[PDB]
């Protein structure tokens, strides 16, 4: 059924599941008209599909021309996602199609288990995590390939570098989620924890930094702080 | 008009035939229901007084046959039987008629209550629906699963209503799938209609023979096989106009029909909202939602 805090560890066990989070799909900047109204203009988006064992991320990009003449757009943008999501099933070779897709919204239920009706035994499950996958479009190399794509297409990543050579899949997730979740609440600070030291770079062939282990537990503390941080200043604590 | 004779009712039950109903004591001298109205189907129904579980009944047409009832002391309860012998079966009842031993079935003459509930409702497609091909009457009973309901479990003893489910092959064409679960009208029009129905007369029938079930026998699996029934009109965009007017006639009979107490078990709150308020023909059943909206204002 649902997946929750009970059930954490299945995520990193050895039946294949994939995470789809549907939130950069349809992405609009709201404007004014010469008339005083106000009008939306798409921009690119994506579909964040992640198998959280092996960190590989399967960004499906949006291009605004899927939207051109159709109508209820936040609508079809959770049909579009459950088309894309089902194809890349039938692309994949039988032995590394997902067991279970866990969405990160409820709303993409209905429409990811009608379009796989054909895979009558993949569980599609909703979560009870609150996942930050939203902000996958702060990682530059992302929003990079998103913004720069003239067409549709699909792009490649490992979200978790080289990571899991030194620390496990559990470990991985829980970096990249506590990274995700601090971009979400305040970029800015976030980016500069990250990027500010000169000594330290990003690979070409990786997402982050090159950090070593000692360096990547500073991090995660001032990833932590910026949080509570941040939580203070909302909050008034 | 025709007259089902009872052997005797050694059990005090409650009897219903149609939309009526009567008491009968044990061992009082009731031998039957005379003045049944030819050219509807019928049902005649039971619930034990010491056993209120036991809630049972036949859809039978006199037009098919002699009918007579006798309680079964083995297995408890009240038993259709069909007589092949027709002077015997006319001497035994003008025998009772005489001494005046039969309730009469009590139509009022304005009242069209029954016709509107059985319009299209033909005992060959009740024969279809529940399986005893030995016999030319239909026994239901309150605990008899679906067929739908036996996939998700004797199959000799089941309700062999047409399967619908919005979340399957069937309902949906591949490459369609958002146009398909969001307007059910492939789905209404060419699978059930065209495909398995046939005719939109036999798919009210069988509407209105799951409605007519989930209401005598409190039977859970026909309700919802009345609701789905509902839903899928109510949810495409494209139905012909006579079927929509001819739903708003069917349901407002059964909306007024239904008893006031029972309305809590019988009527579906996420579907009857749905179908009123929200759905393509939110706007096409006038004389159903006037009278759920008089007579059941919680529900909405
Ligand atoms: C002498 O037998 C009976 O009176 C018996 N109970 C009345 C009802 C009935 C009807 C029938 O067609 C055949 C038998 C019966
Ligand atoms: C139409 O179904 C029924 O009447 C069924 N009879 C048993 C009691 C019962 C209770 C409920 O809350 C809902 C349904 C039922």
């Amino acid at each position: 059924g649902a997946m929750n805090s009970s059930n954490y560890a299945e995520l990193f066990n050895n039946d294949i599941k994939l995470f789809v989070d549907d939130t950069n799909v349809y992405r609009v900047t709201v404007h004014k008209t010469f008339e005083g109204n106000v009008a939306t203009k798409a921009i690119n988006g994506c579909i964040f599909t992640l198998n959280p064992k092996t960190g590989h991320l399967f960004l499906k990009i949006i291009h605004t021309s899927v939207w051109a003449g159709q109508k209820r757009l936040s609508q079809l943008a959770k049909w579009k996602t459950a088309e894309e999501v089902s194809a890349l099933v039938r692309s994949l070779p039988k032995e590394e199609q997902p067991k279970q897709i866990i969405v990160t919204r409820k709303a993409m239920l209905d429409p990811l288990e009608v379009h796989m009706l054909d895979f009558p035994n993949i569980a599609i499950r909703p979560t009870e995590l609150r996942l930050p996958f939203s902000a996958a479009m702060s990682i530059d190399k992302l929003s990079d390939v998103v913004m720069k794509a003239t067409e549709p297409q699909m792009v490649l990543f490992n979200i978790y570098d080289d990571w899991l050579d030194r620390i496990s899949s559990y470990t991985a997730f829980s970096r990249l989620t506590l990274l995700l979740r601090a971009l979400k609440t305040n970029e800015e600070s976030a980016k500069m924890i990250l990027l500010s030291d000169p000594t330290i770079t990003i690979k070409s062939y990786h997402l982050w930094p090159s950090f070593t282990d000692e360096q990547w537990i500073t991090i995660e503390s001032q990833m932590r702080d910026l949080i509570l941080t941040e939580y203070g200043r909302k909050y008034n604590v | 008009m025709n007259t089902v004779p009872f052997t005797s009712a050694p059990i005090e039950v409650t009897i219903g035939i149609d939309q009526y109903s009567f008491n009968v004591k044990e061992n009082q001298p009731f031998h039957g229901i005379k003045d049944i109205p030819i050219g509807h189907v019928h049902v005649i129904h039971f619930q034990h007084a010491d056993n209120s579980s036991m809630r049972y009944g036949y859809w039978f047409d006199c037009r098919m046959g002699n009918f007579y009832i006798q309680y079964d002391p083995k297995d408890g309860l009240y038993k259709m039987m069909e007589e092949r012998d027709g002077a015997k079966f006319e001497n035994i009842v003008h025998n009772f008629k005489e001494r005046q031993m039969m309730v009469s079935y009590p139509k009022i003459d304005e009242d069209d209550t029954w016709y509107n509930l059985t319009e299209f409702v033909q005992m060959d497609k009740i024969r279809k629906i529940v399986r005893k091909d030995e016999n030319q009457f239909s026994y239901v009973d309150s605990s008899m699963t679906t067929v739908q309901e036996n996939e998700l479990s004797d199959p000799a003893h089941s309700l062999n209503y047409t399967v619908i489910n919005f979340k399957s092959r069937e309902a949906i064409r591949p490459g369609h799938e958002m146009e398909d679960f969001l307007d059910k009208s492939y789905y209404l029009n060419t699978v059930m209609l065209q495909g398995i129905f046939k005719n939109s007369s036999n798919y009210f029938g069988e509407l209105q023979f799951a409605f007519l079930n989930a209401m005598f026998f409190g039977n859970y699996g026909s309700s919802l096989q009345w609701h789905a029934m509902i839903e899928l009109i109510c949810s495409s965009a494209t139905v012909p106009k006579h079927m929509l007017d001819k739903l708003d006639e069917i349901l407002y009979y059964q909306i007024k029909t239904l008893p006031e107490q029972y309305s809590d078990i019988l009527l579906n709150e996420r579907v009857w909202n749905i179908c009123l308020y929200s759905s393509f023909q939110k706007n096409s059943l006038h004389n159903t939602e006037k009278i759920m909206e008089n007579k059941y204002p919680e529900l909405l």
